[PDB]
């Protein structure tokens, strides 16, 4: 009837909010990087690389949560 | 009253005007195409 | 309804701002700054 | 009416500003107005003694 | 005539009033209302300065300057209450945010054809994630587009019902019965802690799109 | 022998004009721009160019910016 | 030495005396505004205020022609 | 179909608190900028540009179920 | 029809909890501005925009949530 | 019509604990105050202005949630 | 119409973990409190009084939920 | 009207969810009397006393919160 | 009146997660009292009556929320 | 009575997740456990009966949880 | 009848979140672990056991609450 | 028929958002792998390949829940 696409419009809405963790994560990510670069900068060049390698694949798992809402969305 | 001063803002800002103006014709297109709502 | 007013109306505002500012009140105060620096270094 | 009241919030917002920003403004255009004028005499003034001791 | 139109006439009108009036007959001295224009100047100056830090930096200064003046004068006129909201309008300021984005894409796409895209690979990456890396940001670099707007549209929207909505709150708190008139001064005071902020939300934001739009320039003008 | 005769009057007379006509306080740059075009040309090559950093006017004249 | 003679010689003989800059009757129905509200003398923000009532006054009367 | 709207506006309400991250995570970050510059004070053009790259990638996914809240409302 | 507005109500209220990243992320900005003002006193000037701009970032993101509950209200 | 002032109340609820927002935020703003004016004594007439700046405006948000359970839960 | 007030008393329930923040956020003062004389014992009576206003002026935000909690259960 | 006593249960469920804020704070306190009498042992009997009214004072986050529910039980 | 009992069944199960603070707050104390212990060895018999009458109370959080969700069971 | 077992059921399912607490509380201690010997080598004899005590007790709380939700389930 | 699948569906559901618990607990431990190590060079062999120690009995407990969903998914 | 595969999606949106411990751990991890780094350069060699276990073994267990979701949407 009409409660299937009623419920698929609030199963995409509450599939969505999952991304808080990937942000908070990454934020803390960035966050270290900040408190380790200004305690010794010349370790930046290497630290940096790692830094962005820990940010990607640490979003990637929040980087589903839309996408489940996504493929529920349509 | 103010001295006019040759101040660069055509060959400096040119794409800036080209964008305007790029995103004036697609408001144009948007709204005589979705103005039947 | 008023789609193209607002915008139409914002950016020939935009222009003469634009065009207005980089060559009346940014140059103008620039000529304070090289008076005083001049009279300063001489 | 319902926007007056936002009208006398304003009118109270604006006294407090005259109480109490404009005079610390006035200071402070006052300070700055005093050591810029100041240097620009000095500068004058360090110019006619160099002028002089030529 | 819209009230659009006479808002953005008005808008001229005080950008004119404040530098034409405020010079007095050329004066070197500087007076008080000078100084105003005086701290923007520098504090736009010595940010752009310190934000891109390109050997030719002060070519842009002047856009930098006029994007800031604009939200700073458009922020302050509807702060009176019987007016009318001008930035609240998210078609408007999305428009712009657009237009903004366009033409830095623009200006990168003439300035660096084929390489300007190097930007989409900050830094040193493992291979079986290169191309992810740039995906989100593929797809961040236009919701730079939309946000960068968005977020002032969707302060000032916010703001000016706010200070309506709470408005109709000390209507209806002094309406029933008088006794009401006890001690109802701290919802005054919150509608003025409400301004307060207002003004917050209208200046700091205008010098958010400013530094936000200034990383923004510098990162399309220079390949990192 | 009259080089410095004529060079120590020279300036005798600048510095009683310079007694007399410093109007620092009240000074005009409309008239400096008509006694110095050096002011024009310089802002006019400094915009052209877009050197808006005027060097040498932060250590004795503060930029009193908000930051 | 000779550069800093030969500039101040130069930058100070055609220097007005001290003060004077009256320009007659400085005026044009707009002109003395400024020169009440808007000289190195005066220099208080009034005039914003001033001009705030304006859209106080000016809104208002839309107000007055819009919906009361 | 009086209903299916109904559900698509409280799913848009769901979906409207996963900027939660976006109000918080951004801001950690400049806390380590605090921490980072009031430690160091010459590293502040070294570690702000990166710092505000930090809040665009935080911002960036932070904003997302925003705008699945917009698109679900309509 | 005497069932969407209800759910437009509950939806302003289910959005309105949104706020709280706002509420958690700028008093960390303060509270590292503190901090940072507290053991180095001759920096604040430095470091007094640089927090009360990631301010303006982190409010406006609760400014969101509460405007997407207005126009959802309305 | 019956029916919508229930949930307009249940509403007003649901949004009445966005206060956590506040009531976390201002608490540890107070707990970063503490220890900044116990590390460093002649700081206190410096920070505590600010610090109270960083009250007022950073407590707002949380009166928004209430204002939004005082506008659905009477009007 | 039974069901205007069933509701009103889940509106009271679910509006109690306001306060929540409360329940940690005083504490966190008390918190620092402690750790506000570990590192310097001198100070005491200067700090405490600045921590009681913050944890009066503090759990006036954990009441103004309750305060509503009590006028709905009304 | 069966329905309204269910409900009052029901709603009561989640206001003794309350402790939640009481069940981290009245223990972060005692976290920190740890941390800060180690560094210290000579000050016990000064923040003891201080370390716990604290505890008192913050409690009842839940106790305040947990009334609820058997007031809304009763 | 069928629906009372399993009425009081859900509620008790929303009456579980009220100890979730319990499960971290009380477990973290023991982390500080570990802080406390490795940092300064010679405070382990002075303050470990101290740490576990901060532990006791402390969890009579989770002893309230449970024993109010075994009340409501029944 | 066809909707008093389901409602068993989801009963069960919501009066599950509260071991999260414990899920996250438990691990501190081993945090500080690491914590502790990294900067004191010679303290495990003083540390590890103590950390795994408050492991236990503490994990007792999860424990308690997941056994009210079995026994709301059967 | 007809409801008692769907409401065993959904309650799989809500008991799948639990291991957010899990997610957060071994990680601050393997937080904890890299701080250690990273501290003191000599210790790597005296700490990882009980680090992976501290890993396993802590996620599984977190593990066992998707196994409910497991056994509320048919059982 | 039409009741259950409505209650499965909306199943699927409520276990979609456990990846919330994913995407603050695994990014936790870095964090801490950034502050270590970076006050000793030299020990990545040592950390870098255990750390990035550290990544592994956690992810994979976020994954779990959401793959649960799949078995939930088929
Ligand atoms: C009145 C508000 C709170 C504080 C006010 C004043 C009390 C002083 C405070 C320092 C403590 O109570 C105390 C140390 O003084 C105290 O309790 C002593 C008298 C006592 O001798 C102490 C050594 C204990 O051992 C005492 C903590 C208990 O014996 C211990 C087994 C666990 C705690 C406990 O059950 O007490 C709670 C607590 C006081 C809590 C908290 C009391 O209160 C009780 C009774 C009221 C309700 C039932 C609460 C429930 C709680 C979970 O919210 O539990 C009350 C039952
Ligand atoms: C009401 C305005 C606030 C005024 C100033 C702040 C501090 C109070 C101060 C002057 C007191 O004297 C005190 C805190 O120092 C105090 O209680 C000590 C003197 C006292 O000796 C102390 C050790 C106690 O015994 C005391 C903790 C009681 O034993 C305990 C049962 C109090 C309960 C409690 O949580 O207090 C709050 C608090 C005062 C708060 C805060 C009080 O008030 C209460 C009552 C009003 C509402 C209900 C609030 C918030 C929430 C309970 O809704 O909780 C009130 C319930
Ligand atoms: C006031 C609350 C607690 C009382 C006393 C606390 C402090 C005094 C102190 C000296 C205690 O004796 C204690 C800390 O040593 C203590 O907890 C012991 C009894 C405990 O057995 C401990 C020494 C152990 O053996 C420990 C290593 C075990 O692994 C642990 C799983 C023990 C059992 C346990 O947790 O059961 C609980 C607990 C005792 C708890 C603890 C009760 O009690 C039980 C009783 C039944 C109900 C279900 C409660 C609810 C639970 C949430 O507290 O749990 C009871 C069911
Ligand atoms: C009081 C609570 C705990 C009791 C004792 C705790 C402390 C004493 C201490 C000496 C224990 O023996 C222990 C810490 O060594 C311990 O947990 C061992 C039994 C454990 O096997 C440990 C040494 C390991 O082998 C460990 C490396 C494994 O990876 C670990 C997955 C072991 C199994 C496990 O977690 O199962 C649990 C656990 C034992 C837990 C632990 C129970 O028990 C089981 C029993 C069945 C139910 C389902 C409980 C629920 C769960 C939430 O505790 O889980 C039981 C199902």
């Amino acid at each position: 009837m009409q409660l299937v696409l009623a419920a698929k419009y609030i199963g995409a809405g509450i599939s969505t909010i999952g991304l808080l963790g990937a942000g908070i994560g990454i934020a803390i990510v960035f966050a270290a990087l900040i408190n380790g670069v200004s305690r010794n900068p010349s370790i930046k060049d290497t630290v940096f690389p790692m830094a962005i390698l820990g940010f990607a694949l640490s979003e990637a798992t929040g980087l589903f949560c839309l996408m489940v809402s996504f493929l529920l969305l349509f | 009253m103010l001295k006019r001063f040759p101040t660069p803002i055509l060959k400096v800002y040119w794409p800036f005007f080209v964008a305007g103006a790029a995103v004036y014709y697609g408001m144009s297109k948007a709204a005589d195409l979705s103005s039947n709502t | 309804f008023y789609f193209m007013n607002q915008l139409t109306y914002g950016f020939l505002l935009m222009i003469t701002l634009l065009i207005l500012f980089s060559q009346f009140f940014l140059p103008m105060i620039l000529r304070l700054y090289v008076s005083r620096l001049f009279i300063s270094k001489l | 009416n319902d926007e007056s009241i936002l009208l006398l919030t304003f009118l109270g917002f604006t006294g407090l500003v005259a109480k109490y920003l404009a005079p610390a403004y006035k200071d402070f255009a006052d300070a700055r107005m005093k050591k810029v004028s100041d240097v620009l005499n000095a500068s004058r003034n360090k110019h006619v003694e160099a002028v002089k001791d030529r | 005539l819209t009230t659009f139109s006479l808002y953005t006439i008005i808008v001229l009108l005080v950008i004119t009033s404040l530098y034409t009036l405020t010079n007095n007959n050329n004066k070197i001295i500087g007076s008080r209302w000078l100084i105003s224009q005086e701290a923007i100047y520098d504090t736009i100056m010595n940010m752009t300065k310190g934000q891109i830090g390109g050997k030719n930096w002060g070519l842009y200064f002047p856009m930098i300057f006029t994007l800031f003046m604009f939200i700073f004068i458009a922020n302050l006129i509807s702060m009176i209450p019987y007016s009318f909201a001008l930035s609240a309008h998210l078609v408007f300021i999305i428009s712009l945010s657009i237009v903004i984005w366009l033409g830095n894409t623009i200006l990168g796409l003439y300035k660096h054809g084929w390489v300007f895209f190097s930007l989409f690979v900050p830094a040193g990456t493992p291979l079986p994630l290169v191309p992810l890396l740039v995906i989100i940001e593929t797809l961040s670099y236009f919701a730079r587009a939309i946000s960068l707007g968005l977020r002032l549209g969707s302060n000032i929207l916010a703001g000016h019902l706010l200070m309506v909505i709470l408005a109709g709150l000390t209507f209806n708190f002094m309406l029933i019965n008088l006794f009401t008139l006890v001690f109802g001064f701290v919802p005054l005071a919150m509608i003025l802690a409400i301004m307060m902020l207002e003004f917050a939300i209208g200046i700091i934001q205008g010098y958010v799109w400013a530094i936000l739009t200034a990383s923004y320039l510098k990162d399309a003008v220079y390949l990192h | 022998e009259s080089l410095v005769s004529k060079e120590l009057k020279d300036l005798q007379s600048t510095l009683d004009n310079i007694q007399s006509a410093r109007p620092f306080d009240e000074l005009t740059v409309d008239d400096l721009t008509k006694i110095k075009p050096e002011i024009d040309a310089k802002v006019e090559e400094m915009v052209k160019k877009g050197k808006w950093d005027v060097p040498g006017y932060k250590d004795r004249f503060g930029n009193l910016n908000v930051m | 030495p000779n550069a800093k003679r030969i500039a101040n010689v130069v930058h100070f003989y055609k220097s007005l005396p001290q003060g004077p800059a009256p320009a007659i009757k400085a005026n044009t129905r707009l002109a003395r505004y400024k020169a009440k509200y808007f000289d190195g003398d005066n220099a208080s923000g009034k005039p914003l205020w001033h001009f705030a009532l304006g859209i106080i006054a000016f809104g208002y009367s839309m107000e007055y022609y819009f919906h009361l």
